[PDB]
RNA sequence: GGUUAAGCGACUAAGCGUACACGGUGGAUGCCCUGGCAGUCAGAGGCGAUGAAGGACGUGCUAAUCUGCGAUAAGCGUCGG
RNA sequence: CCCGGCGAGGGGAGUGAAAAAGAACCUGAAACCGUGUACGUACAAGCAGUGGGAGCACGCUUAGGCGUGUGACUGCGUACC
RNA sequence: AGGACCGAACCGACUAAUGUUGAAAAAUUAGCGGAUGACUUGUGGCUGGGGGUGAAAGGCCAAUCAAACCGGGAGAUAGCU
RNA sequence: CGAAGGUGUGCUGUGAGGCAUGCUGGAGGUAUCAGAAGUGCGAAUGCUGACAUAAGUAACGAUAAAGCGGGUGAAAAGCCCGCUCGCCGGAAGACCAAGGGUUCCUGUCCAACGUUAAUCGGGGCAGGGUGAGUCGACCCCUAAGGCGAGGCCGAAAGGCGU
């Protein structure tokens, strides 16, 4: 049974990565919110 | 003089060990050791080690009379439990309990 | 099929009345070394009917 | 100011379990069951404080009737003659007399029979 | 429902039972002393003892028939030469069972089985 | 004193129930706070291309983490206590 | 030091006011699980109590039928929101 | 030559049994259909919620869909329990 | 010379309650009169933690299959060696991509894990191990597509595009 999550690092970085987030105004809002919340892993990269 | 020797956090259920404890309660030590070492249970091995520990406990720390030594008080108390997760069908989880036991043996000549 | 009421410890205790173990009493005494062993069984060091059976 | 209820609640629980000391199983250990047992014990105690008077009254009449019929008279006739003799002895003492001192009870029945006529 | 029936199952099918006894029969005669469970030892006598009786007479036909069991030439080689003369003057009862308690892994009735004399 | 008959009859607890004593698991209650919450009085009310906020990796006699620091890497120079 | 598998665990000795403060460590309740003692229970039917109540065991008292623990039998009694 | 035939890999899921706190939040076994095409599959990309996509079942859109998920309005409102 | 708290006993009040004391406890508590409430729990398929019941019952995860001898070891059906028996063998063999991120080898241990035993292990601890001009990546170029100086358009955000 093929489950929903099929891992792929290349797609993972291009979708939720740091540069993908910074490419849009909305992504900067997401990064600002996580920085305010103080999360250790700001993005998904590495 | 009463001699106390106990095993704490023994990896066995209190109910299982208690089934062997009542076999030797109040019996003579000379025969009590024979019953334990000829009993086909894991708990028999555990209580035998405690009983032998009490025997040398009542001679290195007490005076004499090994032959007249008699087990007076024996009881098994439930100890801390360990919580483990056993997955079941349809994504349901069941918390299984791994029960530890405290085996206390009190032996005295009188 | 499952309980409708919680059984008490009295019912639990009476159910375990027949679960008590039967301790052996008079296993045997060897005729050569005089050591305890099961009936119709060899001893720890391979004694049965006095004569060697295992030779280690 | 925040108030901690850990001390007063425990004291109330001990009091209820104290009153229900030794009924059966959970009724002497579990407050949720002990409290119901304590209240039901109160209703029975209140109810039987009135039933005790009726119970002992029933016993005394039975013993008086037994003793009177031993002398050859029914209980109803004994009291009927007893009232006609203007004697105001209650059934408790009459039952007490009938058991311990036989000759005294024989005096009561003879007077009742005499006063009956 | 086991009325006058003999032949234990040992929680195995016919193929596994035949192979396990065949392997165990060769191992027993090779060493003259093995330790196995009581039910295994008791059914092993219904295999090795008939084999020894067949080995009492040495012939080309008997050796080939004896080779069809235990499927090993060395076991057949030891028979008809070693265990033949020893048991020539014996009528049955070539093996005996010595109970030795229970295992510590599964608590099973343990017993040694060996030949009569073993020449030791 | 004995035989027979009749009547009555406790002492048994495999286990359980009640009370007490002694224990185990459990971590409630009491006490405590280099932790929070709300304010008052003052300051600051911004940082950054002379490279910000926030991070990665290194840096000790160091194996890890926290803190500091940045190949001059738990640090360097000057002036004071 | 001893038992124990050169373990775990435990008992001694010692420190300590205290180890009934031993690192699972202040105080350590209840549910729950046991050991011993006292009483009852193997011909008795049901919200398990209540009123009466023999018997049994322990403390009384120096007698005075007292108190505590249990409860054979018996009338009544079908939980709470 | 064939949207040809029988039949492996591969794709799919018509029947029966088991399983139904399962080995499995739709599977296993025995059978079954297609299997050179309107076929299947790997990698990457695009279409974003009154919207997408749909050989059309109001089916699918991260184990969900007659309007996905997360946060906010928000302690919505409830003559109801 | 013993506070709070905990655990029993006795006395006392029409009741919520109050007082005294035995033991534990080992440092705070607080009269009377007033003042302020996060002020009194048995229920809300209440919330959090702990512990029961079923019960030592079901189950221990493909019916491919184990037996013996020796060894280490306190202990061997499961670890190592050897002999057999069986299974896969267009796989249950071998090499890679994706993914994982030290699971690889050696020494040592059985606290926790392995649905049992454990000396064994993909478990704990320590040490070691990955060597490229020719392999791949990197690098030159490009498809679908993404971004996009100027530019066009759009309340702003922004959309499209050379
Ligand atoms: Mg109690």
């Amino acid at each position: 049974m093929k489950r929903t999550f099929q891992p792929s690092v290349l797609k993972r970085n291009r979708s939720h990565g740091f540069r993908a987030r910074m490419a849009t105004k909305n992504g900067r809002q997401v990064l600002a919110r996580r920085r305010a919340k103080g999360r250790a892993r700001l993005t998904v990269s590495k | 003089m009463e001699t106390i020797a106990k095993h704490r956090h023994a990896r066995s259920s209190a109910q299982k060990v208690r089934l062997v404890a009542d076999l030797i309660r109040g019996k003579k030590v000379s025969q009590a050791l024979d019953i334990l070492t000829y009993t086909n249970k894991k708990a028999a091995v555990l209580v035998k080690k405690v009983l032998e520990s009490a025997i040398a406990n009542a001679e290195h720390n007490d005076g004499a009379d090994i032959d007249d030594l008699k087990v007076t008080k024996i009881f098994v108390d439930e100890g801390p439990s360990m919580k483990r997760i056993m997955p079941r069908a349809k994504g349901r989880a069941d918390r299984i309990l791994k029960r530890t036991s405290h085996i206390t043996v009190v032996v005295s000549d009188r | 099929a499952v309980q409708q009421n919680k059984p008490t410890r009295s019912k639990r205790g009476m159910r375990r009345s027949h679960d008590a173990l039967t301790a052996v009493t008079s296993l045997s005494v060897d005729k050569t070394s005089g050591e305890k062993h099961l009936r119709h069984h060899i001893t720890a060091d391979g004694y049965y009917r006095g004569r060697k059976v295992i030779a280690k | 100011a925040r108030v901690k209820r850990g001390v007063i609640a425990r004291a109330r629980h001990k009091k209820i379990l104290k009153q229900a000391k030794g009924y059966y199983g959970a009724r002497s250990r579990v407050y949720r069951v002990a409290f119901q047992a304590v209240i039901k014990a109160g209703q029975y105690a209140y109810r039987d404080r009135r039933q005790r008077k009726r119970q002992f009254r029933q016993l005394w009449i039975a013993r008086i009737n037994a003793a009177a019929r031993q002398n050859g008279i029914s209980y109803s006739k004994f009291i009927n003659g007893l009232k006609k003799a203007s004697v105001e002895i209650d059934r408790k003492i009459l039952a007490d007399i009938a058991v311990f001192d036989k000759v005294a009870f024989t005096a009561l029945v003879e007077k009742a029979k005499a006063a009956l006529a | 429902m086991r009325h006058r029936k003999s032949g234990r199952q040992l929680n195995r099918n016919s193929s596994h039972r035949q192979a396990m006894f065949r392997n165990m029969a060769g191992s027993l005669v090779r060493h003259e002393i093995i330790k196995t469970t009581l039910p295994k030892a008791k059914e092993l006598r219904r295999v090795v003892e008939p084999l020894i009786t067949l080995a009492k007479t040495d012939s080309v036909a008997n050796r080939r028939l004896a080779f069809a069991r235990t499927r090993d030439n060395e076991i057949v080689a030891k028979l008809f030469n070693e265990l033949g003369p020893r048991f020539a003057s014996r009528a049955g009862g070539y093996t005996r069972i010595l109970k030795c308690g229970f295992r510590a892994g599964d608590n099973a009735p343990m017993a040694y089985i060996e030949l009569v004399d073993r020449s030791e």
